[PDB]
RNA sequence: CCCAUAGUAGGCCUAAAAGCAGCCACCAAUUAAGAAAGCGUUCAAGCUCAACACCCACUACCUAAAAAAUCCCAAACAUAUAA
């Protein structure tokens, strides 16, 4: 009996509105701005899969963030069986 | 006063 | 036994010592304090409290942050550093916003730091605050 | 102690599965009821509520009612009820990178992601994640009639979908 | 931490932990305060107050432990060891415990 | 205490100690942990 | 290149050394000196 | 080395510590390359269970062990001055490194039997009862396997099951 | 700051449509008439097939001689079998089915009267024979566990080997005749009929050179 | 030894599947923590492990028994130059 309300389905409104931003009953649906209007950083955003770790470069975080969760999945297939 | 095969 | 190649310094390292000597070149303020065992919830809202005023918090390994003292300007830094500790570093001294914040603590400890190149103490920020 | 479940806006009841969780520690269920359902009232009926119900030692209970799953907002934001079974495989929907810039400013509000103070940035990363997990692809730019096209590729392969959870449905009839 | 949390903090009024940071004895003092400053231990108790307090008078360590029964103990940390002040400490919290009781 | 050849230790709890010349396993949270060096 | 250690709390109060020489500084100049010093200090500080 | 003084006074508990004399190695080690203390002074396989000027300078005040980390020892010859102290005080060398006993504690008198190069604690063992076939001869074990290695003067190696 | 080391990756690998062991018959599906004598030569001495590894890097290597029975190849698929990740493991026979006819007489009867029935068929193993190999996407840690669980309930000396541990264990036994001080050794003196001791030994000692006896396999000899 | 916050109860299926019945993905917040390696819960909670910090654990990575019938069964011995 329990669900979540029903969803919008016009081509039209859901790319030129975000239909869920807006929660509360008295509020309106918040219209999409420009692509002016937005940041830089968001359209530079890694939309693809996960960067491997060759492409990351040692110097960053990112490398070595990748390299311990690696080494955590090792550690747990290791670890099953024993 | 210890030579190298000094062995106490 | 003849001693062992030693083993080459790891790219994160690197990274460490750029973002202390950052850290360090950067702000003004620099305090540090034992970072004492605050439940999690505590130590977020703590640092969100801080943050208010946009007084981060770093933490370091004491053995990447030790030798950049030792060959730094800030040689006299070093025995604050035996044990847990976190940096309290500002941009702007805003030293009574930290004390006031690190006074609802009773048990933290600030240790010290220096302020505008000037190694200080405990009541050397109290002071500076007044 | 801390009990933490999400609760739907308005339609707390005193049922399972908090009512039991309640009840065990001595919270009163209808109480609570009562009172999430007078807090959550000016938010839509059925948008699924992260909550936080602080429980004293003499069975007072405070609730921290946070922002919607980001879930309901990704699904929301593409026209999908359900997501993808089988995700990386199939793509149930659709977002561009505005509608994740939207929601994380929504979302951003959430005390897990306020409390740390973090930039809109890794929010939005962080939504992008949660889309990959959906089947929902964000896209720089989608167009009305891109969309249209996606919407009606999907009916279809959803269409044979329930054609064949039936085959499987009625052969286990048959069973 | 988990081995003082066992024992608990039931008959200790307060604990002083006074060190100088700059000085090169207060490690031990300092360990000591890390282990009693844990959640855990303080939880234990919470009528029981942790003070830390840092002073560059350049005088030597030490820590003042205040019981209920009104009996104190006074550790001097600046040679002595964290896990010798820390089995001290839970001795005394002991003997204070059947005292009382 | 169940006679064995090869001492395992069955849980975190559990502690090896030698005694009387010979090894046991001890175990105060399960004492049905115990056993003894065959 | 290494900033001194901080003074103890209970010591003498310590003024740094290389202030000693501005101290002194100001007593010789004149009276007249320092009041032009002053009119384009107080400017140059706002 | 380091004590501890406890002292109670008015009604209060004062735990100090203080450094006391500590004793310096002689000077000139005859061997400076070797890498511990025993093949420093050319010691290796040249001591025994009855050596307790060697043997007494790696022990606690009450018969204990010290620690390898601390005396600097290789665990080879860690483990040989272990068993050799076990020997010595069960062999009536050490008769001032006895355990520590709490006040009002005297020991009950026990059978005195004179024993040496005992591998074994006394209590552990059980009597030989059935000896067995001379080619499965049960053995008594004398002295300690880790010093098979020890100079032998003899042209008869050291037996050491008897 | 813990170092942290590149993690080996199993990209190229690939794993068989068929992951598991397969069903090995009791019997050959034509049983055999002819019996055969009790010829113990084929368990005896170094194996020379199936000595190398072949598709997966890890396997259990013989260290005996001995008859491999229907049971214990039921012992070894279904140990493996349930034990083994089928998405990253894969799981080969190195030994045949049983093909080698056992006889029986019939119980409580006395010597004589010809030789008994067929009653059942063995695979006959020699020491250094890989038994079972497997591979996939795996390390030799999480095989080597229930590998030799299995190795330990075969009817010989058996023990789990990899590439990398099975060459280090050639390796080790090539350095220790290398460096090996004794003047003296097995090859030297039965080859050269010193003190006659041809008269001691079999003609099968030229070769085994004091490393086998009977279906044992002594590592340690040199 | 020490220590554990968080998008999020990822979606899917399911009366329920919340790291941990199954299927797909396995991305990401925080300096640091696997869409979870082992327990556990009807589902949750709850206890660990892989993380950070602290910091010299400065680990071995070879395995391992015993019972019979008249009464154990030489005595003994670790020390003086291989004969
Ligand atoms: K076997
Ligand atoms: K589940
Ligand atoms: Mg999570
Ligand atoms: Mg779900
Ligand atoms: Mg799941
Ligand atoms: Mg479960
Ligand atoms: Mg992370
Ligand atoms: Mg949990
Ligand atoms: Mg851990
Ligand atoms: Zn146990």
């Amino acid at each position: 009996a329990l669900k979540d309300p029903d969803v919008c389905t016009d081509p039209v409104q859901l790319t030129t509105y975000a239909m869920g931003v807006n929660i509360y009953k008295e509020g309106q649906d918040v219209p999409l701005k420009p692509d002016a209007e937005y940041p830089e950083w968001l359209f530079e955003m890694n939309l693809g899969p996960p960067k491997t770790l060759e492409e990351l470069d040692p110097e960053s975080r990112e490398y070595w963030r990748r390299l311990r969760k690696q080494n955590i999945w090792r550690h747990n297939r290791l670890s099953k069986n024993k | 006063s210890y030579l190298p095969g000094y062995v106490p | 036994s003849p001693p062992s190649p030693p083993q080459e310094e790891i790219g994160l390292i690197r990274l460490l010592r750029r973002e202390i000597a950052a850290v360090f070149q950067d702000n003004r303020m620099i305090a540090v304090c034992q970072n004492v065992a605050l439940s999690a919830e505590d130590k977020l809202l703590m640092r969100h409290q801080l943050r208010k005023h946009k007084i981060l918090m770093k933490v370091f390994p004491n053995q990447v942050l030790k030798p950049f003292l030792e060959d730094s300007k800030y040689q006299n830094l070093l025995p604050l550093f035996v044990g847990h500790n976190m940096l309290l570093v500002s941009e702007e001294p805003k030293v009574k916003e930290m004390v006031r914040i690190l006074r609802t603590v009773p048990f933290l400890p600030l240790l010290g730091g220096c302020i505008d190149d000037t190694i200080l103490s405990r009541q050397g920020f109290i002071n500076y605050s007044k | 102690g801390v009990i933490r479940a999400i609760v739907r806006a308005g339609l707390a009841m005193p049922g399972p599965p908090l009512g039991p969780v309640l009840g065990q520690r001595g919270v009163s269920i209808n109480q609570f009821c009562k009172e999430f359902n007078e807090r959550t009232k000016d938010i839509k009926e059925g948008i699924p509520l992260p909550t936080k119900i602080l429980v004293k030692p003499d069975r007072t209970f405070e609730i921290k009612i946070g922002q919607p799953t980001v879930s309901y907002f990704l699904k929301a934001a593409a026209g999908i009820e359900k997501g993808a079974r089988q995700t990386g495989k199939e793509v149930a929907g659709l977002v561009t990178l505005k509608h994740v810039y939207e929601i994380a400013r929504i979302k951003a509000q959430d005390e897990a992601f306020a409390l740390q103070d973090v930039p809109l940035s890794s929010v939005v990363r962080s939504i992008i994640g949660s889309a990959r997990s959906l089947g929902i692809r964000v896209v720089k730019d989608l167009s009305s009639e891109e969309l249209a096209a996606f919407q009606k590729e999907r009916a279809i392969f959803l269409a044979a979908q329930k054609e064949a959870d039936l085959a499987a449905q009625e052969e286990a009839a048959k069973k | 931490a988990a081995a003082l949390a066992r024992l608990g903090l039931r008959p200790v009024k307060q604990v002083r932990v006074q060190f100088c940071p700059f000085e090169k004895n207060v490690e031990s003092t300092r360990t000591f305060l890390q282990t009693v400053s844990s959640e855990k231990v303080r939880s234990t108790n919470l009528n029981c107050s942790v003070i830390a307090d840092v002073r560059h008078d350049g005088s030597e360590p030490c820590v003042d432990v205040l019981f209920g029964d009104g009996h104190r103990l006074i550790m001097r940390g600046a040679h002595l060891t964290a896990l010798e002040m820390l089995t001290a400490f839970a001795s005394h919290i002991r003997a204070r415990d059947a005292a009382g009781s | 205490f169940k006679n064995k050849t090869v001492l395992k230790k069955r849980c975190k709890d559990c502690y090896l100690v030698k005694r009387r010349g010979r090894w046991y396993v001890y175990c105060k949270t399960h004492p049905r942990h115990k056993q003894r060096q065959m | 290149e290494a900033l001194a250690g901080a003074p103890l709390d209970n010591a003498p109060k310590e003024y740094p050394p290389k202030i000693q020489q501005l101290v002194q500084d100001i007593a010789s100049l004149t009276l007249l000196e320092i009041s032009d010093l002053n009119e384009l200090l107080k400017k140059t500080l706002k | 080395f380091r004590e501890v003084v406890e002292t109670q006074e008015g009604k209060t508990t004062i735990i100090e510590g203080r450094i006391t004399a500590t004793p310096k190695e002689s000077p000139n080690p005859p061997n400076p390359s070797g890498q511990c203390p025993i093949c420093r002074w050319n010691l290796k396989h040249k001591y025994n269970y009855d050596d307790v000027l060697l043997l007494s300078q790696f022990i606690r005040p009450h018969g204990g062990m010290l620690p390898r980390k601390i005396t600097g020892l290789c665990q080879e010859e860690h483990r040989k001055i272990e068993e050799c102290v076990k020997m010595a005080h069960r062999a009536g060398l050490l008769p001032n490194h006895r355990p520590r006993l709490p006040e009002g504690v005297v020991p009950k008198s026990k059978p005195q039997l004179n024993r040496y190069l005992t591998r074994w604690a006394p209590g552990s063992v059980k009597p030989i009862y059935k000896k067995g076939p001379r080619w499965n001869r049960v053995r008594m074990p004398v002295g300690s396997p880790l010093l098979r290695d020890n100079v032998c003067y003899s042209r008869t190696p050291w037996k050491l099951y008897h | 700051v813990k170092t942290l080391l590149p993690v080996p990756s199993f990209e190229d690998v690939s794993i068989p449509e068929k992951p598991k062991l397969r069903f090995i018959e009791r019997a050959p599906l034509v049983p055999k008439v002819r019996r055969e004598p009790k010829n113990l030569s084929d368990i005896r001495g170094p194996s020379t097939e199936a000595t190398e590894f072949t598709e997966g890097n890890f396997a259990i290597l013989a260290l005996g001689g001995g008859y491999l029975h229907w049971g214990h190849f039921e012992m070894m698929r279904l140990t493996i079998n349930r034990s083994m990740d089928p998405k990253n493991m894969f799981a080969i026979w190195r030994v045949p089915a049983p093909f080698k006819p056992i006889t029986r007489k019939s119980v409580g009867h006395r010597m004589g009267g010809g030789k008994g029935a067929i009653d059942h068929y063995v695979t006959p193993v020699k020491a250094g024979r890989l038994v079972v190999e497997m591979g996939g996407r795996c390390e030799f840690e999480e095989v080597q566990g229930f590998l030799d669980q299995v190795a330990h309930k075969l009817p010989f000396a058996a023990k789990a080997v990899s590439r990398g541990t099975l060459e280090k264990m050639r390796k080790d036994q090539e350095e220790r005749e290398r460096n090996n001080q004794n003047p003296w050794t097995f090859e030297r003196i039965a080859t050269a009929n010193m003190l006659g001791i041809r008269k001691v030994l079999s003609p099968y000692d030229l070769t085994h050179k004091g490393k086998y006896w009977g279906k044992f396999y002594m590592p340690k000899r040199v």
